[PDB]
């Protein structure tokens, strides 16, 4: 904005705080919903058992 | 860890695999791709993929004695027991675990 | 920044009877129906431990004696039945701005 | 003999072809003993003895890495052969054999 | 089980650097923000600097500015604080705190911190010749 | 026998129900050799030669 008296950049703060809100728990529900448990996904196995 | 030995030869106490450092327990087990020192007396070990497997992931590990070696067998000698198939330096040597009859 | 003031500061009370303490914020720090507010205790040689959190809500392991209210720039910390072990310093904390500030803090005892 | 294992090894006579320049063949066995068991073992020859064997009790299972990676101490939760994986994040492209969560 | 220790302080003279050290173990370090909070002797506590899960963004408030440097080391799940061109107001009880908000995203100088979780058990630091 | 194959074999003599015509049952057996191997089929009866 720029008027008689003054100028500059002016930021708004509720609706962007609410963006980074929904954007924390956006990316929180894209990596944390994926749960996994202890495996093992190396196995051996012989000549006879191809 | 293993290094130059395999799971088959730290179960069955190869000569070049005693210097190793048991522990009480282990998560999972190291091998090499340099690591052939295996089953010394050749031959087919059955069930071998089952015993790495059962053998992963223990808690408590107390390796002991079932049968003494020098009083276990009254009527059979077991200093006679040795093999060239894997020599401990130089000198013809049976596994740790095992004894021949 | 945020200022805020505890107005009972230092207040002593006997066992058994009840404890209010308020906040006042300078500015508004609720947002979407939610209280962005943290109270804090601290006994001597301790770290200051979480009381309450949000406000309303409660830590594992504070006793049931312990609650909180408040909407808007007024809260209140509660006391039913305080007792001769809850000698210490309440604290204030706005968790609104990348400032947090902490109040002047007010001290419970024994009267 | 066991509770819940028993099989005759009769031996067999024959010329093999020559490995670790030895003519003979032997086929090691394993088994597993409950608590309160009794393992038997009775023959007149060809037939290896137990020296020192081990106690355990299993926890679930985990695998087992071939690799030529030192080792130190870390707390870590995924094993890649090549590494260790933050599992912050739910994707990896590291190696597809892994132990951990 | 969650824990925070600290330690490394002690007493100095004006101007030399001063490091902390805030090890933490038995919680999923990497994942959470940290941040540094004082108790000036005979005053209430105060603010000093927040660092993010990734540690690329970091702030600090408006009485340290330009003098502190919050740093972190996740391999090692160790939080440390270059501390340097001391004054005799610094004097203080330094404590590490855990936020609240999981894997919060700070990218601006006005945004939302969790609460504090879990705090360090405290380490002196005090400014005198 | 070979480097990797060890294993006796035992006739099997009694009477089979009749089936192509034929009472009895032959087995037959299959096995790698790896290279620079050696496959050395030693018997005194009953051996179906490769
Ligand atoms: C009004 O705020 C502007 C910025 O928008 C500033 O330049 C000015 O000094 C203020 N004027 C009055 C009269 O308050
Ligand atoms: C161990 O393996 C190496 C591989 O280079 C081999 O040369 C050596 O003969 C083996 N030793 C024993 C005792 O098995």
């Amino acid at each position: 904005h720029q008027n008689e008296q003054g100028s500059g950049y002016a930021a708004d703060l509720k609706s962007t705080q609410n963006a980074i809100d929904k954007i924390t728990n956006k990316v929180n529900s894209v990596i944390e919903k994926m749960n996994t448990q202890f495996t093992a996904v190396g196995k051996e196995f012989n000549h006879l058992e191809k | 860890h293993l290094g130059k030995c395999n799971i088959a030869g730290w179960i069955l106490g190869n000569p070049e695999c005693e210097s190793l450092s048991t522990a009480s327990s282990w998560s999972y087990i190291v091998e090499t791709p340099s690591s052939d020192n295996g089953t010394c007396y050749p031959g087919d070990f059955i069930d071998y993929e089952e015993l790495r497997e059962q053998l992963s992931s223990v808690s408590s590990f107390e390796r002991f004695e079932i049968f003494p070696k020098t009083s276990s067998w009254p009527n059979h000698d077991s200093n006679k027991g040795v093999t060239a198939a894997c020599p401990h330096a130089g000198a013809k040597s049976f596994y740790k675990n095992l004894i021949w009859l | 920044d945020i200022v805020m003031t505890q107005s009972p500061d230092s207040l002593a009370v006997s066992l058994g009877e009840r404890a209010t303490i308020n906040c006042r914020s300078s500015q508004s720090v609720s947002s979407n129906n939610k209280n962005f507010l943290a109270w804090y205790q601290e006994k001597p040689g301790q770290p200051p431990k979480v009381l309450i959190y949000w406000a309303s809500a409660r830590e594992s392991g504070v006793p049931d004696r312990f609650s909180g209210s408040g909407s808007g720039t007024d809260f209140t910390l509660t006391i039913s039945g305080l007792q001769a072990e809850d000698v210490a310093v309440y604290y204030c904390q706005q968790h609104y701005r990348t400032p947090p500030t902490f109040g002047q803090g007010t001290k419970v005892e024994i009267k | 003999g066991s509770s819940r294992y028993s099989k005759k090894f009769k031996p067999e006579i024959a010329i093999r072809p020559k490995v670790r320049d030895q003519e003979g063949r032997m086929n090691y066995y394993w088994t597993l003993v409950e608590p309160g068991d009794k393992i038997t073992f009775e023959a007149t020859g060809n037939l290896v003895v137990p020296r020192y064997a081990f106690a355990m009790e299993r926890n679930a299972g985990s695998g087992i890495i071939i690799s030529d990676t030192p080792v130190h101490d870390c707390n870590t939760t995924c094993q890649t052969p090549k590494g260790a994986i933050n599992t912050s994040l739910p994707f990896q492209n590291i190696h597809p054999i892994t132990i951990g969560k | 089980q969650v824990q925070l220790v600290q330690s490394g302080g002690g007493v100095v003279p004006p101007g030399r650097s001063l490091r902390l050290s805030c090890a933490a173990s038995g919680f999923t370090f990497s994942t959470y923000g940290m941040h540094w909070v004082r108790q000036a002797p005979g005053k209430g506590l105060e603010w000093v600097a927040v660092i993010s899960y990734d540690g690329n963004y970091k702030y600090y408030a408006d009485s340290v500015r330009g003098r502190f440097t919050i740093s972190r080391d996740n391999s090692k799940n160790t939080l440390n604080l270059d501390m340097n061109s001391l004054r005799t107001e610094d004097t203080a009880l330094y404590y590490c705190a855990k936020d609240s908000q999981l894997r919060s995203l700070l990218y601006f100088d006005w945004l939302s911190q969790g609460y504090f979780d879990h705090w360090g058990q405290g380490t002196l630091v005090t400014v005198s010749s």
